[PDB]
RNA sequence: GCUGGGGCGGCGCGCCUGCUACACCGGACCGCAGGCGUCCCACGGCGGGCUCAGCGAGGACGGAGACCUCCCGCGGAGCAGA
RNA sequence: GCGGAACGGCGUCGGCCGGUCCCGACAGC
RNA sequence: CCUCGCCCGCCCCCCAAACUCCGAAGGGCCGCGCCGCCCCGCCGCUGGCCUGGGCGGGGCGGGCGAAUGCGGGC
RNA sequence: AGUUCGGCCAUCCUACGGCGGAAACUCCUUAACUCGUUCCGAAUUAAGAAGAGAAGCGCCGUCAGGCCCCGCCAGUACUGCGAUCGGAGACGUCGUGGGAACACGGGGUGCCGAACU
């Protein structure tokens, strides 16, 4: 007695929205916001600094849009990190820092390859250290050559004070990258200016060792089965900006990528067969069972 | 039925009568209703292959989920 | 059975609708507030004067609620009470019977107790990014929480 | 009544189309147009700002300006005995590129790739002009025919 | 002043939507169904977050409707007045 | 061989579809 | 506990100047000769750049690429 | 084979059954810090690594609904141009051009691109 609600009428007259959209990865509102330019600066391209977290490791990507296409220019993964001395705490804040700059100074350096004179590497050279405070590339910028500039895109995140998207930009920015931002994000923002204390603490995971120290210092069991990752490759709360400042300097020292090996496996859970003749089987069995 | 059948023709030329300009009486060659003709029909009741309803009467159907 | 298939209680809101605005609607908000440790919320009528009022627990808090709840009616209640999402509710007449300590002066009240049941890996119908259906093998039908329930709270029903 | 305001008898030709509601695809803002191209001009329903009358729907045009966010293009409209130039501007979700010179285009590089190829070979030089259909050329044709009849009533 | 003579009546005497109108544009009548001479420092700008009407099932002093919960919901709601 | 309709004609000519008929029809078993 | 109704499903007769999932005949607008390669100059515009776009100059190869009729413009 | 970012936006959607995980994605665990909920760590923010294919996701199936292609419908309906053709009219016919729709039958059920593992 009950009415149905999908009907036939229902579903002649539905429309589909977009693939991604169905799937809920991209905003196209923003998206297309973000990919705007002057129809009078015609094909020339345009970068944009996507930022992605996933539950294991942070994502750093430069990508321009084409007619059909992305074309990705650069690319950075928290994969990396063991290799230059940071092996746990991965996809936490002072890892995005990391990686961020890790994609900066790699596509600094990709970019000034060849180059010898005025190349993009030796001017605009990133912060020399870590000091949390607020740096702008385009001031003073070079006449005759302008630092590379790029669009921060966050997708479906959260724009919070504190969020770790905006860790990851302000690292890119620290390798000589011009994004245009303020500082009204970051964890050391009051009324009036801001101090680069706080974000230097939080940069270099003072937070999470303050929290390892009182967790075992009396609660000792929740310490071993929370910690265990860390208390496996011995890293201790003290021995922590030390090995965050050895990895930054290793960073900023060779940062290129080394391709890793692996080879694909393809299951037979897909390998199912496709069953016109086998399928009319099927039918008469069931009628003449019936 | 065919009781009727002899006086049918009949009122409809009584009913002529009333209508405005000139109208045609026809007998048809299906059965009572429906779309079939009577030999198809005949045919079809002596195959199995009819759903019947108060007034009318529709092929089986041959799409859809079984059962 | 997989691990990831045990029920749960998920949360548990209490609902005392009684009209009109005064210190009924705010004596009943701070006897909620007092039972439940968390402030309750207003809802205004469709116009714009309040009614209601209700909050949401989480947790064990909610279990505990719960017992006493269903000792105040000696865990007795309707085979027939259950939803065909797999939820179910009740209805006390006084909060005296919980076990709350009478005051003279705050009065009486009614309260409606409504618990939802869920499984692990509900969230993919209510996270932002990636949002979708949960199947329907995974959902609770009424005849798993009628089961889960009298093998959870001792509960007999009465048809 | 009669009344002639800016948006009357639209009732059908500003409706979107059946099951293609909602915002446009990304394509229609990051193609690119020079000065003097071929353009349609086609109004979309779900875009209020920089909307053409609906004279100017299903005209075609050539670009006289490229702006920050509109282009500039000139139409031919006949007016009485007479035919006006006029310039509108348009913004990108009405306005899409025109293939009516893409025939003309790949006829010219045809024949410039066969005029250098024959060259090199020595061969003679075909015909490079198109021809309307001419009449059918003799042939032999066998038969194995059926003999057609009129029906009855 | 218009006007199937003038008068009485009405106001296609300045504007707007749909139809008449016969698939570019244009197209008459004291042709058809109607509207306007206003209302809003928010009912405006921008950013963020959210999803509406409603079916079904459940909670009960509580009922054909209050309020609460889950499910599915292509818009069946809303967006000052035609 | 009047401008002309519904509706009539066993005036004449020409058709279409069905029965019965030298095992004897029709009209005067 | 029965017997017709409201409700749910299927089937069916007949419709719309101010209904349309579909959709002609018919109309309307535009095109139907210069092209290809290389190099050079200017810009106060545009780009991370040695990027673009626009406007000009110089060399090389090729050529008049639907039918019908007929001088046009102010 | 998987993930990030895309193009065209159902042959890609919807319902219901089944198969699979090494890596990946996901579900999962905690609330000192950061930020957060008309009330709620549900959402969201931060910090993790004991469990899991039960979902989501990838693949298979259904005389599946929908969507898409071909045929038939049918040279039918309608129609441009010409006709002292028929008819009281309403309407029809001939010559010369163009030419559907519903319904029904058969089949099908995502590709493309750049970077990493
Ligand atoms: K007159
Ligand atoms: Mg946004
Ligand atoms: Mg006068
Ligand atoms: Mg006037």
């Amino acid at each position: 007695w009950v009415k149905v609600q999908k009907t036939r009428s229902y579903f002649k007259r539905f429309q589909v929205q977009f693939r991604r959209r169905r799937e809920g990865k991209t905003d196209y509102q923003a998206r297309k916001a973000l990919i705007i330019q002057d129809k009078n600066k015609y094909a020339t391209p345009r970068y944009r600094f996507v930022v992605r977290r996933t539950n294991k490791d942070i994502i750093c990507q430069v990508t321009a849009a084409e007619l059909t296409k992305d074309r990705v220019v650069c690319a950075a993964y928290s994969h990396e990190l063991p290799r230059y001395g940071i092996p746990v705490g991965l996809t936490n804040y002072a890892a995005a820092y990391a990686t961020g700059l890790l994609c900066g100074r790699r596509l600094l350096e990709k970019l000034s390859v060849g180059i010898k004179e005025n190349a993009l590497a030796q001017l605009y050279p990133g912060l020399d250290k870590a000091t949390g405070e607020e740096y702008h590339p385009d001031e003073n910028e070079n006449e005759e050559v302008h630092a590379f500039k790029a669009f921060l895109d966050i997708g479906l995140a959260r724009a919070s004070t504190g969020a770790r998207v905006f860790a990851a930009m302000k690292g890119a920015v620290d390798a000589g990258l011009n994004i245009p931002h303020s500082m009204k994000r970051f964890p050391g923002y009051s009324k009036d200016g801001f101090d680069s204390s706080a974000l230097r603490d939080r940069i270099m995971g003072k937070h999470v060792g303050d929290y390892m120290a009182e967790l075992k210092a009396e609660d000792e069991e929740t310490y071993r089965k929370r910690f265990s990752k860390y208390i496996a490759a011995k890293v201790e709360p003290l021995r922590l900006e030390a090995m965050y400042t050895k990895a930054h300097a290793a960073i900023r020292a060779n940062p290129q990528a080394v391709k890793a090996k692996f080879e694909i496996k393809k299951p037979v859970r897909q390998a199912r067969l496709t069953l016109k003749e086998r399928i009319d089987a099927k039918k008469l069995e069931a009628l003449k069972q019936l | 039925r065919a009781s009727a059948k002899d006086y049918v023709k009949d009122a409809l030329r009584r009913a002529k009568f009333k209508i405005p300009g000139r109208q045609a009486i026809v007998e048809s060659r299906n059965w009572g209703f429906t779309e079939f003709t009577k030999e198809e029909y005949e045919d079809l009741r002596e195959r199995g292959e009819l759903q019947y309803d108060g007034n009318n009467a529709h092929r089986i159907s041959r799409k859809g989920p079984l059962n | 059975e997989n691990p990831m298939r045990r029920i749960r209680i998920e949360k548990l809101v209490l609902n005392i609708c009684i009209g009109g605005e005064g210190d009924a609607l705010t004596k009943a908000a701070k006897v909620l507030q007092q039972l439940t440790d968390q402030e309750p919320t207003f809802s205004k009528s469709r116009r714009g004067q309040k009614i209601s009022t209700h909050v949401t627990v989480r947790g064990e808090k909610a279990r505990e609620i719960i017992e006493r709840g269903l000792r105040v009616k000696n865990f007795e209640l309707p085979y027939s009470c259950f939803s065909t999402t797999g939820n179910f509710g009740f209805g006390i007449t006084e909060h005296i019977d919980l076990g709350i300590k009478y005051d003279p002066s705050m009065g009486i009240y009614g309260m409606d107790f409504y618990v939802v049941l869920s499984r692990p890996g509900f969230r993919v119908n209510k996270r932002r990014a990636q949002q979708q259906h949960v199947g329907a093998s995974h959902k609770i039908t009424p005849d798993e929480a009628r089961a889960w329930v009298e093998r959870e709270f001792e509960v007999v029903y009465t048809k | 009544t009669h009344s002639q305001g800016y948006r009357c008898k639209t009732r059908y030709c500003f409706a979107r189309k059946f099951r293609r509601h909602g915002m446009a695809n990304l394509t229609t803002y990051n193609r690119v147009y020079k000065l003097g191209q071929y353009v349609n001009i086609k109004v979309n329903g779900a875009y209020h700002k920089g909307m053409p009358h609906r004279y100017y729907n299903g005209r075609t045009g050539t670009i006289f300006n490229i702006g920050p966010r509109a282009l500039g293009v000139q139409i031919q409209k006949r007016v009485r005995g007479r035919i006006m130039l006029k310039r509108i501007n348009v913004r990108l979700e009405h306005v899409h590129p025109s293939d009516c010179r893409k025939n003309h285009l790949e006829r010219v590089a045809a024949n410039d790739a066969a005029r250098r190829l024959a060259k090199e070979t020595g061969q003679p030089v075909p015909c490079l002009k198109r021809q309307n259909a001419l009449p059918r050329a003799a042939h032999v044709v066998s038969i194995a025919s059926a003999i057609d009849i009129t029906p009855l009533k």
